[PDB]
């Protein structure tokens, strides 16, 4: 039994071992009492205005779109604090830990930033943080491990399987079913059982809130469509939540297309995978024929998770949502790009979702169209990825 | 069939518990895990609890987790594991065969044909690890339309209705964590009409066998501590089934009246 639906559509569910239900039955009282009291509300605004800089601003890109009818706008998830969406969320669920009387948390990362999402937000609020991540992430991520460590955090590399993300998330939810009574676990993205994907979106959708409201101010009407990349899905549905029931904006979500999508080194499982149950969820996977959970390829780490939230696939279903994907070589042009025309260095993340917006405003130059895209992050973290590949190619 | 009812009276009838071993199929590889299930056999084994590989086994432990880890080494897939499945049950007629199955590998190419292949090779049972019983309804009903039983979970602090549903959901034994009173859950059962519990998780040396079945339990199962064998025992093939023999015969004589 629960309060809410644990499915959108077909997709969705809480396909975990029986141990761990009560953990998630109770996340999901303790959300759904939250959302119902003002006092949770406010020291949640608090923390989002006081301590990471929302509103975060809506900036005109007219360099890029000369010459054009696009009118394209960014909204700047870049200048939230700790460079990235991911902090809207991880503050929300670290006042539901402490709703629930819990003085510790658990996250997974794959390559290190929601770990530091998770141990930024820990320390505010005094949780004591401990964080599960592949030993080849480890490895390769030495800015994020160091980043977690100074801010408390304790990182446990995991050698497990691959060592990578999806083993990570195997050792955190290991732990939780254990440790439930005082840990909660802070997982990342808009994915995984029931109540994360709801929670996750609601934690998030003051993006897509407070992009109405700019954009309203701004140009006295709503956007054309609203663009995000899809790793997970929890940047992605905080700008779309707010515009599900806008039936003329469009919501554009884009999936790491790699290497190209026939190549089969990619991130797309929306639209190029198989539907699975893993993760807690049924969702589009990427899987072996026989059923082996496989890995997202793209330049973007962060967006590497090998499913997708069940939301996303619900509203692609049923044509509220369109799904794209953009290449590793479109996503560095959209990045060299913003940072020539526009003074912003995008997360490679983001870069997908610009490039889209770019392509949107160059096949079709004489279209009026007014865009906004979801820049979800800042991509300082990205020189030394983008430096290599550049150079490799001369 | 009716393997874990017959199973379960012939028990009743010599004042026995069950004894039930846990391997990963095709654990170091087919050949010698072929001859492992044998030895499990023939050292008295009541049935047999066996894990297909799977790239992302959440609820298994680091010693089942090395398992997986060398099956993949060894190339095993889902199709190689019915192959031997219909092999085991081709030479032992009347053993109940159970596996334990991650849900995917059940979804994969559709749940009802899944179900139909477990039955054209003589399984038993199947418990899916990640499907708790509020997402059973599918995976249960195809189970039974083809003659396996579905196991499911009974964790030691289920609240009332988590055990009404257990006993009504699942059919073959029901499967009791060792981590209430055992003994308690194990009357609440036994009220409610449920399979028979089998008691698992830790259970790796006879007194705990002995202790299952005091406590009202059928009988008892085992995997870490078998297959902890067959990795100590990697470099020497031989002396590996000599010992998995020597441990399945005392954990047996622990189940005898
Ligand atoms: O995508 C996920 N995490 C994102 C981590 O973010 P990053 O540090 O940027 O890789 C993620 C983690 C867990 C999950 O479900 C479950 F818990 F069941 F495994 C689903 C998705
Ligand atoms: O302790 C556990 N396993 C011991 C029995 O399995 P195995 O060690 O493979 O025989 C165990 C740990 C966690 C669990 O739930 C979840 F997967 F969600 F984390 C279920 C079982
Ligand atoms: O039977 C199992 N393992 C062998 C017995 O435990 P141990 O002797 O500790 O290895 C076993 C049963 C169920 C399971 O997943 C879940 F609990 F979620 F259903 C994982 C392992
Ligand atoms: C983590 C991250 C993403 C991908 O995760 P989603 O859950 O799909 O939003 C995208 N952009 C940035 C900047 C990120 O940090
Ligand atoms: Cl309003
Ligand atoms: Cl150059
Ligand atoms: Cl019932
Ligand atoms: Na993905």
């Amino acid at each position: 039994t629960t309060l809410l639906n644990p499915y959108f559509g077909e997709f969705g569910g809480m396909y975990v071992p029986q141990i761990l239900m009560p953990a998630l039955n109770q996340l999901e009282e303790a959300f759904v009492s939250a959302q119902k009291d003002p006092e949770f509300q406010a020291q949640f605004a608090d923390l989002l205005k006081n301590y990471a800089g929302r509103p975060t601003a809506l900036t005109k890109c007219q360099n890029i779109t000369a010459g054009t009818r696009t009118t394209l706008y960014l909204k700047r998830e870049d200048l939230l604090h700790g460079g990235a969406h991911k902090t809207n969320q991880v503050l929300g669920q670290a006042l539901l830990a402490k709703r629930m009387g819990k003085s510790e948390i658990i996250a997974e990362t794959g390559a290190g930033q929601h770990g530091v999402a998770s141990a930024l937000a820990s320390a505010l609020l005094g949780l004591k943080c401990r964080i599960y991540m592949g030993a080849k992430d480890v490895e390769r991520q030495s800015p994020n491990v160091f980043r977690m460590r100074l801010m408390g955090a304790e990182v446990i590399p995991v050698h497990s399987g691959s060592a990578t993300l999806k083993d990570a998330c195997n050792e955190a939810l290991r732990d939780w079913s254990g440790s439930y009574e005082t840990a909660h676990y802070m997982l990342g993205t808009a994915a995984g059982p029931h109540p994360y994907p709801t929670i996750v979106r609601e934690f998030q959708r003051m993006i897509g809130e407070e992009t109405k409201a700019q954009i309203l101010d701004k140009e006295g009407r709503l956007p054309d469509a609203v663009i995000a990349c899809v790793g997970g899905g929890s940047n992605a549905i905080g700008m779309f939540a707010d515009f599900i029931n806008d039936t003329s904006v469009g919501l554009i979500g884009v999936e790491p297309g790699g290497h190209g999508i026939e190549t089969g080194e990619h991130g797309a499982p929306l639209k190029h995978g198989r539907v699975g149950i893993y993760f807690g969820m049924k969702a589009p996977m990427m899987q072996t024929a026989d059923g082996q959970i496989e890995e997202s390829y793209s330049i973007s780490a962060g967006l590497d998770f090998p499913s997708v939230g069940p939301q996303h696939a619900y509203l692609n279903s049923i044509g509220r949502a369109d799904y794209v994907s953009i290449t590793d070589d479109e996503a560095l042009e959209a990045f060299k790009t913003l940072c020539r025309h526009e003074g912003i260095i995008p997360a490679l993340e983001s870069s997908h979702a610009l490039a889209h917006a770019l392509k949107m405003m160059r096949e079709q130059p004489e279209k009026e169209q007014l865009l906004v895209v979801n820049l979800s992050g800042r991509g300082d973290k990205d020189i030394f990825t983008v430096h290599d590949i550049l150079k490799a190619r001369g | 069939m009716e393997r874990y009812e017959n199973l379960f009276a012939q028990l009743n009838d010599r004042r026995e518990g069950a004894f039930v071993p846990f391997v990963t199929l095709g654990d170091p590889g087919i050949e010698q895990s072929l001859k492992i299930i044998d030895t499990l056999i023939d050292a008295g084994a009541d049935a047999l609890e066996l894990g297909v590989p799977f790239s992302d086994p959440l609820a298994d432990g680091p010693t089942i987790q090395n398992a997986n880890l060398r099956a993949f080494a060894a190339g095993v897939t889902p199709a190689q594991c019915f192959e031997m499945l219909a092999l085991i049950r081709e030479k032992h007629p009347t053993i109940p065969i159970g596996l334990l199955m991650y849900a995917n590998l059940v979804f994969n190419n559709g749940i009802d044909a899944f179900y139909a292949r477990c039955e054209q090779v003589g399984v038993d049972s199947v418990l899916v690890a990640d499907v708790p019983v509020e997402e059973s309804a599918p995976f249960r009903q195809a189970a039974l339309r083809h003659n396996i039983a579905p196991i499911f979970i009974c964790p030691p602090n289920a609240d009332d209705d988590l055990l009404r549903q257990v006993a009504s959901y699942g059919r073959g034994y029901t499967y009791l964590l060792s981590r209430l009173p055992l003994h308690h859950l194990i009357e609440k059962l036994k009220e409610y009409h449920a399979a028979p519990a089998l008691q698992g998780f830790g259970i790796s040396s006879p007194e705990q066998v002995s202790a299952a079945v005091r406590a009202g339990a059928a009988g008892a199962i085992s995997g870490s501590a078998i297959v902890k064998i067959i990795e100590k025992n990697l470099a020497s093939p031989k002396q590996m089934l000599a010992e998995l023999r020597s441990f399945v015969s005392a954990m047996k004589a622990a189940s005898r009246a």
